[PDB]
């Protein structure tokens, strides 16, 4: 019932700006405290912002006078407001709602988060690359783009099982990862096995078949 | 500000072992300590709140205690769902703060690496670049060493590895690990080897081809 | 489980303009206690009438719990029954040392625990963790009505949750959380120039009770700015 649906992350210049909208539904906007949380690189979280239901708001001194949060209780949309950005704010940023009530301290339901990268590096699109040789294991490397995220799926995630799609791995301002789908041999090279890579980043956008050497 | 720390930063338990992790608070909290959960490739979960308030929808294996400054999640028979981070947070005063995590992982039985070797794709060579993929794939115990062997040459140098997390449904890990070299580089050579050395076996597990 | 507060449905208490003693009073000391007693007599079919005497001050003989329906009458009249509320005077009807409450009531016979519980009000004043403290109770199912009273009526004295003038505060509302399920009331009066008491305390005329072990309490306090 309950829905939180953050957008707008993005990468910036250092001293850059940006925002972050979160769109809710299944509750009453105005009736709950709402922030915003993040979680770096080394897996930590932080408290970012809060407002009340009655609009009070508050920050730790690590943001204080750069961000600001807001809401449009007829839009059922939080925002944040991100100026003069750091490295130090490169993370997956959550929007979040209490459990009850009108408490900001408590994080009952989080959104699925929006990625904020800090850096003058470049945007640049990956390279797919097939990978192909009872059971068959094949891949798809995905090589040389910046900034994160990619995603992979394989046959538009109509193949699931079998599946390891890796952590990215960065050299020389660039990302590169893999992803492996392992299918019984009766079905490659007989049917289709495509890889669908995405990179938002770049508007980039690749489906490579998988086909035999 | 009120510093949290959660010490052990990781745990290793065996399936149905009572687990009890730790919070600590640099300052008094009261009962103002609330407990989170999360998964590889999630948000995290909201566990318990107010230090030992069991919430709705949460399994009751999962327990809490404590007020002032140490506290403990109890998870009463620790189940292979149950791998991941575990968070505890200050939410008593400003600002508010959130222990490291306690990293929880399970064990099973002992699984060798499937392992698979890929040469460089026709698409890339085109560009002037070789990568050679290797994928070991669902093992357990975690420790593993990989090398790559070309002709006989065991430097290894232009590798990079990467690691999922355990898997919750079968506790198992699995690994990359990338070779890339220039293409004039890798037409310099005949014989490439990605050799697992791992626990399951006195023998490590080959996979090889030659360019040819 | 009720809806939660739609924006602006709270009572705000700066467009109140009366006088907020009247809001105060129901909170306030006196209040209506009586423990194992049973109804002598009936106004009205959703009423019962209890012949608990106020021997201190001096103020009712009698009181007159009205319920919203017929049914609760008809459960409570003639049992053993525990009495808590808070009690009204204007325009109390009973056709002189007489008051009026709504609610309230609970059976004794099975109802009781042999130690106080306790039960922890989580206080938060702009989104903010502002206090907790306990209230307590002997009775296993206890009505709702009496948990608000006991609240109320900590934060009357400590935290100055209505003065004789006016309130500290814009906005309130107390939630009661019970497993799956919740509701909540407004602690704040309706806007204008008159405190309708009567009206106010029927909210409390469902009887509601919850499990003293299973509920908790929030209250969300909002200052004016």
């Amino acid at each position: 019932e309950v829905n939180l649906i953050e957008s707008g992350g993005d990468l910036v210049k250092p001293g850059g700006s940006l925002k972050l909208s979160c769109a809710t539904s299944g509750f009453t906007f105005s009736a709950y405290g709402l922030s915003w949380v993040r979680q770096t690189p080394e897996r930590r979280l932080e408290w970012v912002a809060s407002i009340s239901g009655g609009g009070s708001v508050y920050y730790p001194d690590s943001v204080k006078g750069r961000f600001t949060i807001s809401r449009d209780t007829a839009g059922d949309i939080l925002f944040l407001q991100m100026n003069s950005l750091r490295s130090e704010d490169s993370a997956i940023y959550y929007c979040v709602r209490d459990l009850y009530g009108d408490y900001v301290g408590r994080y009952a339901y989080w959104g699925q988060g929006t990625l904020v990268i800090v850096s003058a590096a470049k945007t640049t699109p990956p390279s797919v690359y097939p990978l192909a040789p009872s059971m068959v294991t094949l891949g798809c490397l995905v090589k040389g783009y910046f900034p994160e995220p990619v995603t992979v799926t394989w046959n538009s995630g109509s193949l699931s099982s079998g599946v390891h799609t890796f952590p990215a791995v960065l050299q020389s301002d660039l990302y590169t990862l893999s992803s492996s789908v392992t299918v019984p041999s009766s079905t490659w090279p007989s049917e289709t096995v495509t890889c669908n890579v995405a990179h938002p980043a770049s508007s980039t956008k690749v489906d490579k078949k998988i086909v035999p050497r | 500000d009120i510093v949290m720390t959660q010490s052990p930063a990781t745990l290793s338990v065996t399936p149905g072992d009572r687990v009890s992790l730790s919070c600590r608070a640099s300052q008094s909290i009261g009962d103002y300590l609330h407990w989170y959960q999360q998964k590889s490739h999630e948000s995290p979960r909201l566990l318990i709140n107010y230090a030992s308030q069991s919430i709705s929808g949460i399994p009751s294996r999962f327990s809490g205690s404590g007020s002032g400054s140490d506290f403990t999640l109890i998870i009463n028979s620790v189940e292979p769902e149950d791998v991941g981070v575990y968070y505890c947070q200050n939410g008593h005063s400003f600002p508010y703060t959130f222990g490291g995590g306690t990293k929880l992982e399970i064990r099973r039985a002992d699984a060798a690496p499937t392992v698979s070797i890929f040469p460089p794709s026709s698409e890339q060579l085109t560009s002037g670049g070789a990568s050679v993929v290797c994928f070991l794939n669902n093992f357990y115990p975690k420790d593993i060493n990989v090398k790559w062997k070309i002709d006989g040459s065991e430097r290894q140098n232009g590798v990079l590895n990467s690691w999922t997390d355990q898997d919750s449904k079968d506790s198992t890990y699995s690994m990359s690990s990338t070779l890339t070299l220039t293409k004039d580089e890798y037409e310099r050579h005949n014989s490439y080897t990605c050799e697992a050395t791992h626990k399951t076996s006195t023998s490590p597990i080959v996979k090889s081809f030659n360019r040819n | 489980s009720q809806p939660d507060p739609k924006p602006d449905e709270l009572h705000k208490s700066s467009k109140f303009t009366g006088l907020m003693e009247n809001m105060k009073v129901l909170y306030d000391d006196n209040h209506v206690s009586a423990i194992n007693v049973k109804s002598i007599d009936q106004f009205l079919y959703f009423d019962l009438i209890y012949s608990i005497k106020d021997t201190k001050l001096g103020n009712y003989d009698n009181v007159r719990v009205e319920f919203k329906n017929k049914d609760l009458a008809d459960k409570y009249k003639d049992k053993y029954v525990d009495v808590f509320g808070a009690n009204y005077y204007y325009q109390c009807y009973f056709s002189k040392r007489k008051t009026c409450m709504y609610g309230g009531v609970t059976e004794h016979n099975g109802n009781q625990l042999d130690k106080y519980r306790s039960i922890t009000v989580r206080v938060f004043e702009d989104g903010k963790n502002l206090l907790s403290f306990d209230v307590q109770t002997n009775k296993k199912k206890v009505t709702a009505q009496e948990l608000d009273y006991l609240t109320r009526h900590y934060l009357v004295k400590n935290k100055k949750l209505y003065e004789f003038n006016n309130s500290p505060y814009e906005t309130g509302y107390i939630k009661f959380i019970e497993n799956e399920n919740s509701f909540w009331y407004d602690m704040m009066p309706a806007p204008g120039d008159k405190f309708d008491q009567s009206k106010y305390l029927m909210m409390y005329n469902d009887n509601k009770m919850v499990d003293s072990k299973d509920v908790k309490i929030e209250v969300y306090l909002t200052t004016k700015k």
